[PDB]
RNA sequence: UUGUGGCAGCCAAGCGUUCAUAGCGACGUUGCUUUUUGAUCCUUCGAUGUCGGCUCUUCCUAUCAUUGCGAAGCAGAAUUCACCAAGUGUUGGAUUGUUCACCCACCAAUAGGGAACGUGAGCUGGGUUUAGACCGUCGUGAGACAGGUUAGUUUUACCCUACUGAUGACAGUGUCGCGAUAGUAAUUCAACCUAGUACGAGAGGAACCGUUGAUUCACACAAUUGGUCAUCGCGCUUGGUUGAAAAGCCAGUGGCGCGAAGCUACCGUGUGCCGGAUUAUGACUGAACGCCUCUAAGUCAGAAUCCAAGCUAGCAUGCGACG
RNA sequence: GGUGAACAGCCUCUGGCCAAUGGAACAAUGUAGGCAAGGGAAGUCGGCAAAACGGAUCCGUAACUUCGGGAAAAGGAUUG
């Protein structure tokens, strides 16, 4: 499927919502299909779906938890090329358990690892890079 | 072969190397080193830093 | 009492002891198993670690992500000059194990491999072998060294010959006294490969005619030192709070009570590195062979004409100038090291050791500092 | 010792829509366990440092997942019962000092346990357990509380052994070897195709082979990325100072920017292993027993199991060849 | 003496010292000092320890109030 790359975000992390949704603000609380290690923080990378709570955004999303996909990581991270490719602010779009694009659309760049795994936020995409 | 043209010094990049930072205006920048890199983020100007390929287009060298 | 949280153990110990290696050489521990049906051929060669670089190749992976995709990959070239065959030695199987039934050596030997042979060469009156190289140029002698070799043909059942590298081909190593090892031959019956053995002592084996290109092989060496190291650092436990008394960096529990004694399986504080190890199933990508095209660094698409070695030689080695391997992955011990290239043991039929490989480009910027320039000749007309 | 705590057998009234035994099994009844609690008071009161957590190792099976199987009120999917099975794994967090508990989430799974209720010259000192102090109930009072709260010193290894590594004598000296024996390491999951196929009224809905990755772990290594700077490498710069410029120097590394070399990171990269015997189980031939029958004699297929192979050590005061 | 609000710290002049047993090496664990990519208390009984803020000028300054304060609140800009 996907390649490994270089994991940044842990539990606890604060991201930008970058889509139209309301939410100003994710807050991970976990990350899908990680099989855990004492005393290791889960850590959520490009595509990872994972689980997180608004903090600061709109009153009808807050204090529920909800699959969201991260789309924009400031770790750099090796692409197969050799390049370390990144972005400029850690950011995810909250998507349904199936993965279907909850909001409208994506502000900011988006990361080609995230899009071609999730067809609809490939979609919703406005500049993949 | 396929090289490219760092964005702060103006250099070639040849393939298997180079970091690119994806500003939030969705441009590319492609930095050699970790010294454009740094030099870039540090808000300097290229074309003020005196090795820089800019620099040297811009005062004719 | 039990564990409240388990956790995998640190460390691994399939490798103990961890001491130092009682030898310097990768000794071949276990060699390709004999196939008579095949053609005669060696099963080990010698390099030497040069140093790394990196590649970037076209990979066809039907149903991977990168396939029809160019990738980046580290590369170890391995400088890897002819072995001189000085030597033949036969095995004869005992209840015991293997026997080393007897041995030939060649009429002449060079003036390092018979450095091998001392300790303090210099003061020595370098007579190693003098009396015994004698027994050529007598009709008697002759007739034993025959003799021998019926003997060898006739009785043995394991066959190997004694090679040495070139030592002094490479300037960039400060030394002189060569590296000595035993290649055991495969295929054949015991007469081909005594009779191959024989008629091949004192001329240089290639090191193609060890290996081919996109072949496995399985490097053997001496790790990095590393020296007398805490223990977070041999075995990687976790370190202990900040605020604890008497130190942190420790294991805080050696055992329990009973038995009443430290087990062995305790993280303990001691020798890291400069270890034995054998690590397998390293691809071989490229043979520079010296004297024709297909030794420079130069791929079927880039054409800058450049050869292996990069900018400024490589860091602690030198220059490259002799023939080389070069592996995908990294490579045991530090760059001048001796390093031993064995045929697999396995059966390569999986396709990731299948796939041919083309190369796209080598960098050779220097890989001291942040190489920018792949020669020195497009640095040069690039300053002016 | 085992009342008590936990566990597991026997009979079979019934439940299980019909049906005792797929799955339970009441009235009864037989046992096992030493993590609970009780009983005792045998060692210890010229002191065995007392709860918990962190760390780290090892072992047990009364098996949660993981491999192979048998049974079903097993159509598929899922789930339940049991068997050979302890190799491998069993997580991040909210609140509590808590073991325990109970939620959120991941997971293939979030099983239970022992090791002087493992582990204080290993940590911590939150609880408890001195002296200060406050509240409440009690006492006439000093004071008490298996009531609540706050503050409250955590000493020593250099000995022996164990363990980790380091030399080293013993047939002169040196190269190459042999390989007794000991350690051992790989684990699991995901996606595509198979396939919306088999199965199924429909609803739903597998798997083998094949392909590509990943998780935990291990061993290396440093081309790139990152990290580190007292290269006091270059530059800049504050305060003082050598009359000034230049060059410097002091402020224990003056500070800042970049910073090669080395070291290093699942924060970077590579690699991680082939045969034989068999357990469960299902079978072959085949009697006892004119038939049957996997067992009785003989055979077979068979697993994360076993032993090898492979990897490490090899002062086994072991051995071989040659100089 | 200089900087500086300053008997702060930092550096120098008069005066006084180099007295704390020295040589080699730069291994683990320490004592003291630092720096760290992405995240930012998830660690732990507990933000313990460290980092961060810090001078000055200009603006602005909430609840509550015993009307005295809170207040250097908070929040901004500038500095060679
Ligand atoms: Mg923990
Ligand atoms: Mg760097
Ligand atoms: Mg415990
Ligand atoms: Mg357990
Ligand atoms: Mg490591
Ligand atoms: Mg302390
Ligand atoms: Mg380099
Ligand atoms: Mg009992
Ligand atoms: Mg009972
Ligand atoms: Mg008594
Ligand atoms: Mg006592
Ligand atoms: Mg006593
Ligand atoms: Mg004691
Ligand atoms: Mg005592
Ligand atoms: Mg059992
Ligand atoms: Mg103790
Ligand atoms: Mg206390
Ligand atoms: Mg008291
Ligand atoms: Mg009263
Ligand atoms: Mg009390
Ligand atoms: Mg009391
Ligand atoms: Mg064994
Ligand atoms: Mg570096
Ligand atoms: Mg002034
Ligand atoms: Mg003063
Ligand atoms: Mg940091
Ligand atoms: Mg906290
Ligand atoms: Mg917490
Ligand atoms: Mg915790
Ligand atoms: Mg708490
Ligand atoms: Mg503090
Ligand atoms: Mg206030």
């Amino acid at each position: 499927n996907k390649f490994r790359m270089s994991l940044g975000l842990p539990v606890a992390a604060t991201v930008n919502c970058a889509d139209n949704t309301g939410a100003k603000n994710l807050y991970i609380i976990s990350v899908k299909g990680i099989k855990g290690r004492l005393n290791r923080l889960p850590s959520a990378c490009v595509g990872d779906m994972v689980m997180a709570t608004v903090k600061k955004g709109k009153p009808d999303l807050r204090k529920k938890v909800m699959p969201a996909v991260i789309v924009r990581q400031r770790k750099p991270w090796r692409r197969k090329d050799g390049v370390f490719m990144y972005f400029e602010d850690n950011a995810g779009v909250i998507v349904n358990p199936k993965g279907e694009m909850k909001g409208s659309a994506i502000t900011g760049p988006i990361g080609k690892e995230c899009a071609d795994l999730w067809p609809r936020i490939a979609s919703a995409a406005n500049a993949i890079v | 072969l396929k090289t490219e043209l760092c964005r702060f010094s103006g250099q070639k990049i040849y393939p298997g190397k180079g970091i690119r930072f994806i500003r939030s205006d969705s441009q590319v920048f492609l930095f050699a080193n970790s010294k454009c890199k740094r030099y870039f983020h540090n808000r300097l100007k290229p074309a003020k830093l005196c090795w820089t390929a800019m620099y040297r287009k811009q005062h004719k060298k | 009492s039990h564990r409240k949280f388990e956790h995998p153990r640190h460390g691994s110990l399939g490798f103990l002891p961890r001491k130092r290696c009682s030898r310097h050489r990768g000794k071949v521990k276990s060699f390709p198993k004999d196939d008579q049906q095949k053609p005669c051929h060696l099963t080990a060669f010698l390099g030497y670690k040069a140093g790394m670089t990196h590649i970037v190749r076209e990979v066809e992976k039907p149903g991977s992500k990168l396939h029809k995709k160019e990738t980046c990959e580290a590369v170890t070239i391995i400088e890897t000059p002819p072995l001189v065959i000085v030597g033949l030695v036969a095995y004869v199987k005992t209840p015991r194990g293997l026997r080393t039934l007897n041995s030939v050596w060649a009429q002449h030997l060079s003036e390092d491999v018979r450095r091998r042979f001392y300790k303090n060469w210099c003061k020595s009156k370098k007579k190693a072998f003098t009396k015994y190289a004698l027994k050529y140029d007598s009709d008697s002698g002759k007739k034993e060294i025959q003799l021998q070799l019926e003997k060898m043909k006739k009785y043995a059942t394991i066959v190997r010959v004694i090679a040495h590298t070139q030592i002094r081909k490479m300037k960039g190593l400060k030394q002189k006294k060569a590296h000595l090892m035993e290649i055991q031959i495969n295929g054949g019956t015991i007469a081909d490969k005594v009779d191959y053995g024989y008629k091949f002592f004192e001329k240089e084996v290639p090191v193609e005619a060890v290996f081919q290109k996109d072949e496995m092989v399985d490097i053997i060496g001496v790790t990095k030192g590393k020296g007398y190291e805490g223990v977070v650092t041999r075995w990687g436990v976790t370190r202990l709070p900040r605020k604890t008394h008497r130190g942190l960096r420790k294991v805080a529990c050696i055992g329990a009570w009973h038995p009443a004694r430290v087990s062995y399986t305790v993280a303990r504080a001691g020798q890291n590195g400069y270890h034995h190890r054998t690590e397998m199933n390293k691809k071989i990508y490229k043979m520079g062979k010296s004297g024709q095209e297909s030794h420079e660094a130069c791929t079927e698409f880039d054409r800058t004409e450049k050869d292996i070695t990069p900018m400024g030689g490589f860091p602690h080695y030198g220059v490259v100038k002799g023939d080389y391997l070069m592996i995908k992955g990294c490579c045991v011990g530090p760059k001048k090291r001796v390093v031993t290239l064995r045929q697999s043991l396995l059966k390569q039929t999986s396709r990731l050791a299948l796939e041919e490989i083309k190369l796209k480009f080598i960098d050779t910027s220097s890989k001291f500092g942040h190489g920018r320039f792949q020669t020195t000749d497009e640095k040069q007309k690039f300053y002016g």
